[PDB]
């Protein structure tokens, strides 16, 4: 997952 | 204390990835767990304490390990896995  | 305290509970989290699109892939009972939930937008998910957001989840990802990853300095984080887990995933 990355940050939004 | 918490960024968004109405997310504090588990069960409150858990129940908010009820149309969760990747279900299989990144099980919604980790990610509530770990102290996530969802927006509602795609895969986009929450902390409800340090309010840290995570899209673009792939198949096999762990929840508390991207919680370590990108947000290493929740206290929430802290409280639940403790210093040398977030420390060894640096
Ligand atoms: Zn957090």
């Amino acid at each position: 997952a990355v940050p939004i | 204390g918490p960024a968004f305290p109405g997310m504090g509970s588990e069960e409150l989290r858990l129940a908010s990835f009820y149309d969760w699109p990747l279900t299989a892939e990144v099980p919604p009972e980790l990610l509530a767990a770990a102290g996530f939930f969802h927006t509602g937008h795609q895969d986009k998910v929450r902390c409800f304490f340090c309010y840290g957001g995570l899209q673009s989840w792939k198949r096999g990802d762990d929840p508390w390990t991207e919680h370590a990853k990108w947000f290493p300095g929740c206290q929430f984080l802290l409280r639940s896995k403790g210093q040398e887990y977030i420390n060894n995933i640096h």
